[PDB]
RNA sequence: GACUCAACACGGGGAAACUCACUAGUUUAAGACAUUGGAUGGUGAUGCAUGGCCGUUUUUAGUUCGUGAAUGAUUUGUCUGGUUAAUUCCGAUAACGAACGAGAUCUUAACCUGCUAAUUAGCGGCGAGUACACUGUACUUGCUGCUUCUUAGAGGAACAUUGUGUGUCUAACACAAGGAAGUUUAAGGCAACAACAGGUCUGUGAUGUCCUUAGAUGAACUAGGCUGCACGCGUGCUACACUGAUAUAUAUAACGAGUAAAAUAUGCUUGCAUACUUUUCCUCCGCCGAAAGGCGUAGGUAAUCUUUAUCAAUAUAUAUCGUGAUGGGGAUAGAUUAUUGCAAUUAUUAAUCUUGAACGAGGAAUGCCUAGUAAGCAUGAUUCAUCAGAUUGUGCUGACUACGUCCCUGCCCUUUGUACACA
């Protein structure tokens, strides 16, 4: 007998839940989706409660903690974005970088939207964290998906 | 002054009619006149509100307030306790502490209002559990509206 | 027959129905001279004369108060009222006069048909008053 | 200071300056004559 | 041991591990300094 | 109040299509340049109809650069 | 002193066997667990004992463990 | 039945698929009820820290909730429902007479 | 911790037990793993190891590319000038053509679709009236023609629209009229290129490295400081009065937010153990008590009950007073009634009384201010066992003024001079 504004925040806990269980788990592969492995995944669920952005990033964070050149690891990975369909991709990597100065290094290319609501909407983010031997390294990746149109986009036929 | 002219049509059928202030202040006359209830002399010792912090200093502040209840209650047909509280809430300084708004003391309206009971001019019933007014005391107002509205018309 | 019309200027609201009678504009339960305030009861007299009061003894309006201060409250009132008359105008008495009390209300100002879209904006960033800011030490 | 006592237009600033008095007592002298701030008649 | 249920030690963040800055509004007894980066996940956007 | 290269580059686009149909009345002007158009945004369509408008009162009486 | 009984060991022991799926919680205050009849202070230093003898691994999360039944975990927890 | 989330097309689709299924069996259905959208606002501040400028940013929840009635068998509405609604949606069923 | 903006009502920091990284002290192993070997945690140090986040430059308009062109660092594009919310554009152009930032887009207020309708809302109609009008009324109780009105789903309206005008007659802006909407109709959120050796490892089982671990730099428990002050500097509240000190009456809103325990009985001898409803939120009621607060209760997991046909105040009207530091003023302490909290003593919170400081509107100086906005008046939410004088959301009282400029200040461009480049 809860409230539905209660009810709410308690499902919105329970999203909070899912969100990093699902990225703990969500690591051999893309994402495959949910339920509302599999065996093993809803007898814990059940237990406790009673063109991809994510898996690219994902990717590339594995390309960097394997001990791969941030370089040619991040230039594969955008080559991967390309031929995916992104009309482009922004990808930072910012931490130690051999040195012990702060640095980072920034791809562009394309359109590259980066601010305004429609660009949000149109836009989705990946940010990722791990551990290093003296550090923490951060990789940012925003895959744009394919424009419905945008106002700024004009043509006449 | 207190007479204005009035460019539509009157009707004169209640104290709805008729000004608050004025029709407060002839039936605390009325009621002084009539000796109906007591002063009372326990209310005498203590002041109108916390937030009033003094003295009303007009001898009549109990007969103004039983007045004005009963003209509350013919305007809303339940009311509350509180109601009266909120309704006379002051402003309250507390000294350095700034201006916050507070209701008054609710014995004294509690007393004024048994005695509008035992007055029976007011009547309680388990069904519309706020205080309404009796029929009896309907009619009563009403005649009085109409007869202080007579004088005061011409 | 009767009409049903609206009026808000501020958060005030008015509804006010016009019906056919001997002159009965009440203001819910207490009539428009027991406000209190004098200044406002010349405001609410102020349409009364631009239309005819020979008119208005035909008519019956019921006015309805529900929030608002008393200049909200009044404006409202007086934008329920107009809008009344003028839809009681073209619907049932008389289109004639109709044309000409709206053309001399629109004359003398264009507050009394409808009302203002002034109101309250939400409080920005920087200080306590809605466009002030803090006085910032050094 | 003030000086002003009871014992000896009706508007009360001016009785008041006229009887050098203070406006409560002229207030209760323009009563006592005719038989907060009000217009007149 | 003394465990009371009110006052400050009466709950702690259930993410953060660290009882102080926890926002009680609509029982959520979330920090808020986690939940200035699980407003997203939770679904509660900002817009103005 | 001005405008933006989308704006004048959008001015130039339209009418040397459908120029007929267009009329000297703003409100018909509007209404070409919208079905014409494939913006879902009323206001800047709107704005970009009255620069459309705007540079329709200036054919007809000189050069106009271009169209 | 808070000796352990060995009933409460085998007790868990067979917890973990049957339901082949197990969380314990971080918090050691709590006097029962929603699942299980059983004290929780007694549990938290078995399961991390357990998994510092490599037999299950323990994903972990913020006040929750998420623990599970490796394929060697059983036999060697068998007797 | 009454519906409530947060999202709006969602349940506008689905009061639209109540209203088709309303006409299609010509039950006594009432008119729609559009109850006014309730806005929940909590207020965080930015800088983790305590320096810099002290800044409040609103974020908001939107909590919606729409009223129909229907006079039919519970079954048959409660199946075409769960046939044509969303996880994100909920619903709950009120019958009625006339 | 933090030192001009970019701190000093900040760390969500309104500190009675831990709480707190501190202190006078007392305890525990709760050292996983294979006597002994042997680690986690840590509010220990290092934001001068970092990530993320943030605060600035910076709410302004700047940054970059491809090609081309001019031993090299490099220059052009990225500009004489005209307009602007802005390299926003027009234009002459060794430049031409592109990406960003700008833009644009949206909630809310705002006008309309006599669309679209009714829960828990409104307008009516009649079944019986309370009293008067006169050949309906203020107020109830029961049902339903309907939904501009209580509310809102999409959409539209607004675009310098038109006309009189300036302009290289191109890009532009002015007045007036229709129009709610003529500074984008207005506040907002997204905030790049690049940097700070600005803050944060005291927010994280995010975080490297040096440090502690049985007498813990782990945890728990008794008492204390952050609340003391010779004093100085910030944010605020109350005021220095007669447009006022004070009491009565009526006219009044939006955002709101709201359900691993009390008590009873039994055994032993008020304490522990055991089972029953849900006492564990706001509360309306009838009383107790000036009040605080309590008693048994309506309602509600919520347009239903608090409560919103209504929660405040400056106002409105009459009254005691009538500009004398006064009765303004409320610092101060004393006597106490109750709640919060097993703990109010460093008298939290509080109903009552007494006590009576300065304060004649504040110097050298500074902050905010372009229209429901200055300013004043209040109200809801947060942290809350209790406590706003803090921050934020909302409403009322609707003003004095420009409608521009570089003279001050903070930023920007160009030209120029440098012996500066940690600038």
């Amino acid at each position: 007998p809860i409230s539905k504004k209660r009810k709410f925040i308690n499902d919105g806990v329970f999203q909070a839940e899912l969100n990093e269980f699902l990225a703990r788990i969500l690591a051999e592969d893309g994402y495959s989706g949910v339920e509302v492995r599999i065996r093993e995944l809803t007898s814990l669920v059940q237990k406790r409660f009673f063109l991809c952005a994510m898996a690219q990033a994902e990717s590339l964070r594995y390309k960097l903690l394997k001990g791969l050149a941030v370089r040619r690891a991040c230039y594969g990975v955008l080559r991967h974005i390309m031929e995916s369909g992104a009309k482009g991709c922004e990808v930072i990597v910012s931490g130690k970088l051999r040195a012990q100065r702060a640095k980072s290094m920034k791809f562009r290319d394309g359109y590259l939207i980066s601010t305004g609501e429609p660009s949000k909407r149109f836009v989705n983010t990946a940010t990722r964290s791990a551990q290093l031997k003296q550090g923490v390294l951060g990789i940012k990746v925003k895959i744009m998906l394919p424009t419905s149109i945008l106002p700024d986009n004009i043509s006449v036929l | 002054r207190l007479l204005e002219p009035v460019p539509f049509v009157k009707t004169n059928n209640c104290i709805k009619d008729v000004d608050a202030d004025l029709f407060i202040r002839s039936y605390a006359t009325h009621l002084k006149l009539h000796n109906k209830i007591t002063y009372p002399k326990w209310c005498t010792f203590v002041k109108t509100g916390k937030g009033r912090k003094l003295a009303p200093l007009n001898e009549d502040w109990y007969f103004i307030r039983a007045s004005s209840i009963l003209r509350r209650l013919y305007l809303h047909p339940d009311i509350g306790v509180g109601f009266l509280r909120r309704q006379f809430s002051s402003k309250q300084r507390r000294g350095v502490a700034p201006n916050h708004t507070s209701l008054a003391s609710g014995k004294i309206l509690r007393s004024i209002l048994q005695q509008l009971e035992n007055l029976g001019y007011v009547e309680q019933n388990p069904k519309k559990k706020g205080r309404r007014l009796t029929t009896k005391g309907e009619n009563a107002i009403n005649n009085f509206a109409r007869y202080i509205n007579k004088k005061v018309y011409n | 027959k009767r009409v049903q019309t609206f009026g808000k200027k501020k958060t005030a609201v008015a509804v006010a129905t016009v019906t056919n009678g001997k002159g009965l504009i009440k203001l819910n339960g207490k009539n428009l001279d027991l406000v209190e305030p004098y200044i406002l009861k010349t405001k609410v007299y102020e349409p009364l004369w631009l239309i005819g009061s020979g008119k208005l003894k035909n008519l019956d309006i019921r006015i309805r108060v529900k929030g608002g201060g008393q200049t909200s409250q009044i404006y409202a009132i007086r934008q329920a009222i107009g809008k009344g008359i003028i839809s009681y105008y073209q619907k049932y008495v008389d289109e004639s006069t109709k044309k000409e009390l709206k053309d001399v209300l629109l004359r003398y100002d264009r507050s009394l048909l409808v009302g203002d879209t002034r109101r309250c904006e939400p409080k920005k960033f920087g200080g306590k008053g809605a466009r002030a800011r803090y006085q910032k030490s050094y | 200071k003030l000086n002003h006592a009871v014992f000896i237009v009706i508007t009360p600033s001016a009785i008041a300056e006229k009887y050098k008095v203070n406006l409560s007592v002229a207030r209760a002298v323009i009563n006592h004559l005719a038989d907060s701030q009000k217009l007149y008649t | 041991v003394h465990p009371k249920k009110y006052g400050q030690g009466s709950r702690q963040c259930r993410v953060c591990s660290n009882k102080h800055a926890i926002i009680r509004k609509y029982n959520i007894n979330i920090c808020r300094q986690c939940f200035r980066e699980r407003a997203d996940i939770i679904g509660f956007k900002k817009y103005r | 109040r001005v405008r933006t290269k989308t704006i004048k580059r959008a001015a130039r686009q339209i009418v040397e299509k459908y120029y007929a149909k267009l009329t000297l009345d703003f409100q018909i002007n509007k209404k070409i340049t919208e079905e014409v158009a494939i913006i879902p945004s009323k206001r800047m369509k709107n704005k970009v109809a009255g620069f459309v408008t705007h540079l329709m009162k200036r054919i007809q009486k000189g050069p106009v650069r271009g169209i | 002193y808070s000796y352990i009984p060995k009933q409460n060991k085998k007790l868990i022991y067979e917890y973990l066997f049957k339901e082949g799926v197990i969380v314990v919680e971080k918090d050691a205050k709590i006097p029962r667990h929603p699942h299980l009849n059983v004290p929780n202070l007694h549990i938290m230093m078995t399961l991390k004992s357990l998994k510092s003898r490599n037999y299950v691994e323990e994903k972990y999360n913020w006040k929750h463990q998420y623990f599970i039944l490796n394929n060697e975990g059983i036999e060697y927890l068998r007797e | 039945i009454a519906l409530t989330s947060k999202n709006l097309r969602a349940i506008e689709k689905v009061c639209s698929d109540i209203m088709k299924g309303a006409k299609e069996k010509n039950l006594n259905v009432s008119g729609p009820v559009r109850l006014p959208v309730k806005t929940l606002r909590i207020t965080t501040r930015k800088s983790p820290c305590g320096e810099g400028t002290n800044t409040w940013d609103r974020f908001e929840l939107r909590i919606y909730k729409r009223l129909i009635d229907l006079y039919s068998q519970c079954e048959v509405v409660t199946q075409m429902t769960s046939i044509n609604i969303d996880p994100v949606v909920e619903v709950e069923v009120i019958i009625t007479d006339s």
